RNA sequence: UAUAUAAUAGAAUAAGAUAAG
RNA sequence: UUUUUUUUUUUUUUUU
């Protein structure tokens, strides 16, 4: 298909909204990346509006900054700096968000400059657009968000943002960590002047993103649990573990609400997935309720699909089984099979979660222990002196004595000497590893831990 | 030294601008280009030949 | 031919040591005769690129570099001629920021910071600008949409101080290039547009053009400029330009000239000649004679006529403007409203969210519409683009 | 599974080796299962690789626009001003010391770029790989390419290709080299011996020394040193041959056959490309890994895994 | 920072008035300084105004007179960014406390904006 | 058309009004909420601009800084308003940050002692109308009959003085245009002599004029382009009854704390056009007007 | 008596969970 | 539902 630049432009933005809100199709995303494969823009001249769109559908498809559209857009992003109006600054910063180049983090920069200078000239759809898009590069301007949430609170004190702005608002201000009390305040009243125009799809979010924040007053949780018990016959599995997840986080002890809830959760324990499960069981082991016919059915339930387990879900689903102290034979041995097989996709703290799960439960495995080892010499860079201590106890349990994978966790056990030995806990978790692995093993970790220090 | 060569070619051009020794003239001085000319030409002899070459073949009857 | 394929071999392996004006002279025969293989073979043409790409590019006008890059474009090669650098300390000159500006503007690859480091070069060195060099800056500034008035209005001022050694179509061009920057200063406006006034009896028809585009860019707020050029013309109304008497009806629409014995003049003549016009400025004839309330009986079934002959391959953006026209006005087009939905009915896959919505809110209470087959296909895409609506 | 984020739902995964197919880039897709008929390879091609030890094959096997798309994204790899994305995902490159030289090669490239992962599922070459192994099972085991500089682009010495894999058991292995650009004696064509992998019965010779800080008269004159004398009356009558590669042509390679690459005295870069693919029933020698970083081996175990994808099954 | 309608709406009026009293003490000490450009002149004359601030009429005269030698320094050299909005600013501060301390700084701003020496802040 | 409004600082609105009456801050949001509401329904604006909040409560009257002559933005002087410089800058920023004019005509600053405020200038068909009185003086007027007022024929924009009284509010306040040859005044002595004073001038035009209520603040959007929509006090009644049966849509908008702090629903807005700057030769896009195949 | 020139523009449009200090 | 915003800041004493 030969067409303009600017006529790829919207097709491809089409592709990426039917492909994101409208059912992954692999087909779409295929077709889409091998059109923009093709797709250069070096002679032809287009507005602003169309190089940021093909630079952010380009980015969203997996293309990396490697690539000649990429390089283009970046290169036009950099020289016209006054171009990119407010109206588009947004898509190039998300489109910048996942690129961490040089050229990337000057043009997040000067986004975030321009951004700031105007910040009060904006209205709702810019305020949000560029909030959001601010949230996702991780970056840490504070004067920003300052006039940001400034410019928010005078443009709703006059009732001007609605249901999905006040979501995503909420979501963006939360995951930026950006601890205002009366910017969410605000949000929170006009979400309840709002009334009966904020849905269960809106409500939910809303809720997760409090609760994230992490806010001190407990007088707004009161509001959102009732109105999410007056919620609760509308919702499938997903918001059912969202909310789950969600009251956890707050770590108030409601009982009505956690009864009603734990009915619809049995009521639709036919739908749950893996994600759901581990959610639920993490929310429960968060807030330390003890139910155990709900542990039982969900432990029935992850015994029936085990494929769907991703890393995530099974450190999860370990650690809340090991901690309640509750757990099963055969799930347990699925879940080491499952988890030998994927070994090479656990984060730097997942897999220390998991390897110390499945020590601290007795429950030892050839197959799982050796795959949890192995792995376990690409994440001890990215370790804590808490984290690197728990894979250490796990490996001490698991009898490895292989210097190859010893001698990169006694590397940062020794980097991180003062935060390691100087733990509140874990003195006797120490102590027993040093009884395991002998004085000789490793001379300097023993002269420090015979001086307690 | 293609570009002497060249050079007369140019001129054998500018003449048929305004055809025996002619369109016949300037094919044998084309083809006289030996391998060790030709290997030791700049760019100025191969764009005056190229441009030659084009002209030729454009006013010879069948070959190029 | 073996001497050529020689010559072809040792362009395509690289060992030809090639300079830009052989590169150019190279382009420029195999884009005039093409007698050889030239442009249809793909290995020769990479190895000129290549050639290109790594040669030395200053010594060849701006002009010639973008036609070797158009040529390399035309056979697939993605090419891009070389930014040239800011001018150093001693070569600080009126006559090479002008050449940085003009390469910039040709090439069509505009850097905003070589824009204000020549322009932060410019200001000090101004006294020297030839009185031409003013005028032509004026315009390589207004062309790369510079957003800097008080320099454009430091210049006008010069200009203005040099009027007596300035042409017509200097004047002209200085006066529609400071009416196309923003920020400019009013009573520069109202002294280039009295100097225009004052020297106007020499304008040719490219100058009425650009006066035309200037006032109209401007806006009402210049009203005795455009009645003193109306009162001028009209004397060449009869022997005049389609495109310029279709500026005039632009004009007239702008404005809101209330002297409606004129514009029957000028749109009779419009009309007259109304069939030597392209898409855009057809399109445009009818917009401005539709909102200064003309369409009769007669010249309406002319200019329906005219679009005719344009309908079948109008583009997307031009679609919706005529249906407008035609549903407002009370007079027969059904004919040419059915060549307009066959259009849009084989040009639904490219319309964007915005012509879509306009071409379906046109064609919202037609009745020959409800039966035609566009109605299904445009349902479905528009819940298609109902994301990016 | 987990949650992704809206706006991470379309990113491709870190390692490029977890997509189980071939991306939609330069070809369009793979065929259907009983649409790859058409890439068979002649007959007399495969009776003189099994005569000579190497074969061209008759037609180019991308088009000018993939070749381009090739080229640049070589070109991206070997950047160093901004160092290119996963490069960590690579086996060895030849920037790791970040200065860089005259040649710049990178092996495991597959894994950390587009087109160049496609590469290796284009139909043309692996169906004619392949009908060289016998008509079975093959599997990509690494790919690498080299550029040389502009102008002292050194010459690779005389190799055989089997010197380096001792860790596979038995001599079931091809050589699709691939040129991106136009090349010749003076510019980096192979020369390689028309004879060589069928000497000793399959032994290997044994490696050759070679001086780096010196011209290629010595690099191409190590073959008399390196041979015996009935291995010269063989070469006597059959000398080495360098064979000219345009845009797209590529060179199937025995992994016992002696070739060397020329030196680059034109005026800019030229940069190829080398894909080994093993055969079915190929098995490992020692335990551990074969490849940096890679799934480790039993001492017998079958070759197999994710780092050493499927890309054609007959039947 | 004080509202009219608070906690102590009543002891409102007393505060801002010890707050003007401070003003001044920094009112009467405004001749010992040196401006070094214009913005730092407008920020103190509008804090100045916009409370009521007392200022004698020494330092006025002074500050403008700085002013007008900061100011004779953009039109007639003209080689080098004080823009429109700023010397309006400072003209109808001028006429807000009379012409007659600087009376070349009225004609001169006068001259200055008949000629259009000053750029705007769009530029 | 563009209308701005600037959100009232909550913290520094005064007790009482200027007269001694006292005013409630809760329900002052409130209104300005609700007003904020009303003028975005009013289906003519294309976008309403809210300004940020600023430590003053005379900042609210955002009209006091312009005049929309013709297709001029005339700038009012600054005489009595020297601790509003930065406000005007500020609402001028926010204009440009629009895509407004870039900046104001200076025709009334440079004139010496021409003292004048807006309200005083009120539109009518092909002119406007200033009122003599303490705010404006002489000077104003003649500047402005040499900078606006033509003669002409099929040009004419003729302008008209109003004398009024020492003691009355500006012309704005209480005369206006709306809808189709639709006049609106106050029944009190200032309107009663404004109106006759304007039929003396265009006697050979005849209007249809309308009474309100004393003390009733109005707002209509008159202008080329043709609106219904008449914004009035809600408290009132008798003038509703009067602006509907004279054909005209009337919106009532709770304006009790304005009243009660001297602010006029006229001078809280500051309504704009803005024309998009055709380059080329082009005509732009315009609103859908009208009814489509009248006759099928 | 010489080997060579290259400039016309149009579009207003909002997706939403990272095991934190 | 009533808490807050508007500088050219440049003065940290290590041998890393």
């Amino acid at each position: 298909s030969h067409l303009s630049a600017r006529n790829i432009a919207t097709e491809a933005l089409q592709m990426k909204k039917l492909h994101q809100e409208r059912g992954g199709n692999p087909m779409l995303a295929q077709q889409a990346r091998r059109v923009l494969f093709a797709t250069s823009i070096a002679g032809q001249n287009l507005d602003a509006r169309s190089v940021a769109l093909l630079l952010n559908t380009a980015v969203y498809f997996g293309m990396e900054s490697d690539a000649k559209l990429v390089r283009e857009c970046i290169d036009y992003c950099l020289k016209n700096d006054k171009l990119i109006t407010v109206d588009v600054l947004p898509i190039v910063v998300t489109a910048c968000a996942t690129l961490k180049s040089r050229d990337a983090r000057e043009v997040i920069e000067m986004q975030a400059q321009k951004a700031a200078r105007n910040a009060k000239f904006l209205d709702a759809k810019d305020v949000t657009n560029i909030i959001s898009a601010f949230s996702k590069t991780g970056i840490n301007h504070e004067k920003l968000f300052a006039f940001l949430s400034r410019r928010v609170q005078t443009l709703a004190r006059v009732g001007e943002f609605e249901a999905a702005h006040l979501v995503i608002l909420a979501n963006a201000f939360s995951r930026l960590r950006y601890r205002d009390k009366f910017l969410f305040g605000a949000i929170a009243r006009r979400a309840m002047s709002l009334r009966e125009r904020v849905t269960v799809n809106e409500l939910v979010p809303l809720i997760v993103a409090f609760s994230k924040i992490g806010l001190k007053d407990p007088k707004l949780s009161k509001r959102f649990a009732t109105k999410a018990m007056e919620y609760v016959d509308q919702m499938n599995a997903e918001q059912v573990a969202s909310m789950f997840m969600a009251f956890a986080y707050f770590g108030i002890r409601y009982d009505q609400l956690f009864g009603v809830l734990t009915n619809r959760a049995v009521e639709l324990i036919d739908e749950f997935n893996a994600q759901y499960i581990s959610t639920t069981l993490n929310a429960f082991q968060r807030i330390g309720i003890n139910n155990p016919e709900l542990f039982d059915n969900l432990a029935e339930r992850a015994l029936a699909v085990v494929q769907d387990h991703d890393a995530r879900d099974i450190s999860k689903t370990v650690t809340a089984l090991a901690h309640f102290g509750l757990k099963d034979e055969e799930l347990f041995k699925r879940l080491a099979s499952h988890a030998a097989s994927i070994a090479d996709q656990f984060d730097a703290m997942g897999l220390v979660n998991t390897a110390h799960a499945f020590a601290r439960t007795n429950f030892l495995q050839q197959d799982m222990a050796v795959a949890l080892s192995e792995r376990s010499v690409y994440v001890c860079r990215l370790l804590d002196a808490g984290e690197t201590r728990r894979l250490l106890w796990a490996l001490a349990k698991f009898q490895v004595r292989d210097p190859k994978i010893l001698t990169p966790v006694f590397n940062r056990c020794l980097a991180l000497h003062y935060d390691f030995f100087a733990d509140p806990t874990g003195s006797e978790e120490i102590e027993e590893i040093f009884d395991f692995y002998g004085p000789n093993f490793c001379p300097p970790l023993y002269q420090l831990y015979i001086s307690r220090g | 030294t293609a570009l002497d060569v060249a050079m007369r070619v140019n001129k054998l051009k500018r003449l048929h601008q305004t055809k025996k020794q002619v369109e016949l003239d300037a094919w044998r001085d084309l083809n006289n280009l030996t391998e060790a000319q030709i290997n030791s030409a700049e760019g100025k002899a191969v764009s005056l030949l190229l441009n030659s070459w084009a002209y030729f073949a454009k006013y010879w009857e069948k070959g190029a | 031919p073996s001497a050529l394929h020689l010559i072809f071999e040792r362009c395509k392996l690289n060992l030809v040591e090639f300079t830009a004006q052989d590169v150019y002279q190279i382009c420029t025969t195999a884009y005039n005769m093409d007698t050889l293989g030239m442009l249809q073979d793909p290995d020769f043409m990479r190895g000129l690129h290549d050639a290109f790409r790594r040669s030395d590019q200053t010594v060849i006008s701006p002009f010639q570099a973008n036609l070797i890059a158009d040529t390399f474009r035309k056979v697939g090669i993605n090419s891009m001629p070389k930014e040239v650098s800011v001018p150093e300390e001693d070569a600080i000159s009126p006559e090479s920021l002008i050449l940085v500006l003009r390469n910039m503007n040709i090439t069509k690859q505009r850097d905003e910071r070589k824009i204000n480091e020549v322009l932060k070069l410019m200001f000090p060195i101004l006294d020297e600008f030839s009185p031409t060099q003013l005028s032509l800056t004026v315009t390589e500034l207004a062309r790369l949409k510079s957003t800097n008035a008080d320099f454009v209005g430091k210049l006008a001022k010069r200009i203005m101080e040099y009027n007596d050694d300035l042409s017509a179509l200097d004047i002209s061009s200085a006066a529609v290039s400071l009416a196309y920057c923003p920020g400019i200063s009013h009573n520069i406006l109202y002294r280039m547009m009295q100097i225009v006034e004052e020297r106007m009896g020499e304008f040719q028809p490219e100058d009425y053009i650009n006066v035309l585009h200037a006032l109209n860019t401007l806006g009402p707020k210049f009203v005795n400029t455009f009645r003193k050029i109306v009162e001028c013309g009209l004397q060449h109304v009869e022997n005049m330009d389609a495109v310029t008497l279709t500026n005039y009806m632009v004009c007239f629409s702008t404005m809101d000239y209330k002297q409606r014995e004129h514009i029957d003049i000028y749109a009779d003549a419009l009309v007259e000649v109304a069939t030597d016009l392209s898409e855009k400025d057809l399109v445009m004839a009818f917009i401005a004679l539709q909102r200064l309330r003309l369409l009769s009986d007669t010249m309406f079934g002319t200019m329906a006529s005219c679009v005719i002959r344009y309908a079948a391959k109008m583009d997307p953006r031009n679609i919706a403007p005529i249906m407008d026209i035609c549903s407002t006005v009370p007079h027969a087009s059904d004919h040419l409203m059915k060549v307009l939905m066959d259009r849009a009915v084989e040009c639904t896959r490219i319309l964007t969210a915005n012509q879509l919505g306009d071409i379906l809110d046109i064609l919202g209470l037609y009745p020959p519409a409800r039966e035609h087959p566009l109605v299904q296909l445009f349902g479905k895409q528009a819940r298609l683009r109902l994301d990016l609506m | 599974k987990s949650y992704v984020l809206k706006f991470l739902r379309g990113q491709l995964p870190e390692d490029l080796k977890d997509v189980n197919g071939a991306l939609g880039c330069l070809y369009g897709t793979l065929p259907d299962v009983d649409e790859f008929g058409q890439f068979v390879i002649s007959p007399d091609v495969v009776n003189s690789f099994h005569q000579f030890g190497y074969v061209k094959m008759p037609i180019p096997v991308l088009d000018h626009q993939q070749i381009d798309k090739l080229a640049d994204e070589v070109n991206e790899l070997a950047n160093n001003v901004e160092h290119h994305p996963k490069t960590e995902r690579l086996y060895a490159t030849s920037l790791a010391d970040l200065t860089g030289g005259p040649l710049f090669f990178c092996q495991g490239q597959w894994r950390a770029a587009w087109g160049m992962h496609d590469l290796i599922y284009l139909p043309t070459i692996t169906v004619a790989a392949s009908q060289i192994l016998n008509n079975s099972l093959v599997r990509l085991w690494y790919d690498e390419v080299f550029m040389k500089a502009a102008r002292t682009g050194p010459c690779v010495p005389w190799q055989q290709n089997y010197a380096r894999w001792q860790h596979t058991k038995p001599v079931n292995h091809v050589t699709v080299m691939i040129a991106l650009d136009t090349m010749n004696k003076d510019r980096g064509a192979p020369c390689l011996v028309p004879g060589s992998h069928r000497w000793r019965e399959g032994g290997l010779l044994p490696p050759v020394s070679y001086d780096p800080t010196k011209d290629e008269a010595h690099q191409l004159n190590t073959i008399w040193e390196i041979i015996n004398e009935e291995e010269g009356e063989m070469l006597m009558d059959t000398p080495p041959v360098t064979v000219d590669l345009r845009r797209g042509e590529a060179l199937l390679i025995h992994p016992l056959t002696l070739f060397a690459t020329h030196g680059n005295r034109s005026l800019d870069a030229v940069r190829c490309c080398f894909i080994h693919y093993m055969g079915e029933k190929t098995y490992a020698v020692q335990n551990g890994p074969l490849l940096p970083h890679t799934t480790k081996f039993q001492a017998d175990a079958m070759i197999q895994g994710p780092f050493y994808p499927v890309v054609f099954d007959p039947a | 920072q004080v509202s009219d309608g608070g906690r102590n709406a009543m002891n409102a009026e007393p505060t801002r008035q010890k707050l003007r009293a401070m003003g001044e003490q920094i009112g009467c000490r405004l001749d010992e300084v040196e401006y070094p450009a214009l913005p730092v002149i407008l920020s103190i004359l509008d804090v100045v105004v916009t409370l009521k601030i007392y200022v004698p009429k020494k330092c006025l005269q002074v500050i403008f007179s700085q002013a007008n030698d900061m100011v004779a320094i953009v039109m007639e050299q003209k080689d080098d960014p004080i823009t429109a909005e700023e010397g309006r600013q400072l003209q109808a501060l001028l006429s807000h406390y009379g012409n007659d301390l600087a009376p070349e700084l009225s004609q001169r701003m006068k001259e200055a904006f008949r000629e259009g020496v000053l750029p705007d802040e769009a530029s | 058309l563009h209308a701005f409004v600037r959100s009232p600082h909550y913290r520094t609105i005064p007790s009482a009004g200027p007269n001694g009456i006292v005013v409630n801050r809760d329900m002052l949001v409130h209104q300005f909420r609700d007003f904020y509401k009303t003028l975005q329904h009013c289906s003519l604006v294309d976008k309403v601009h809210l300004m940020s909040e600023r430590p003053s409560v005379e900042a609210l009257r955002v009209a006091d800084q312009m005049v929309s002559i013709g297709a001029t933005f005339l700038e009012m002087p600054l005489t009595g308003m020297e601790h509003r410089a930065t406000e005007f800058m500020e609402s001028m920023r926010y204009v440009r940050g629009a895509g407004g004019p870039s900046t104001l005509a200076s025709y009334l600053q440079d004139t010496e002692n021409c003292r004048c405020n807006s309200g005083d200038v009120v539109c009518l068909p092909n002119g406007i109308a200033v009122g003599h009185g303490p705010r404006t003086n002489a000077v104003a007027h003649t500047t402005l009959k040499q900078l606006f007022e033509v003669k002409d024929d099929q040009f004419s924009f003729d302008v008209f003085t109003l004398e009024q009284e020492g003691d009355a509010p500006p012309l704005g306040d209480y005369f206006g245009f709306a809808g189709s040859n639709v006049l609106l005044t106050w029944k009190d002595e200032h309107g009663l002599l404004a109106v006759d004073q304007y039929q003396q001038k265009q006697p050979h035009t005849e209007m249809n004029v309308v009474y309100l209520e004393p003390g009733c603040h109005f707002l209509s959007f008159y202008g080329v382009d043709h609106t219904i929509d008449v914004l009035v006090q809600k408290g009132y009644e008798r003038s509703m009854d009067s602006i509907a049966a004279a054909g005209l849509n009337p919106i009532p908008v709770q304006w009790s704390e304005m009243d009660k702090l001297g602010i006029s629903m006229r001078a809280a807005v500051l309504p704009l056009k803005f024309f998009k700057a055709n380059v080329g030769g082009m005509l732009s896009r315009n609103k859908s007007r009208g009814a489509r195949w009248q006759t099928h």
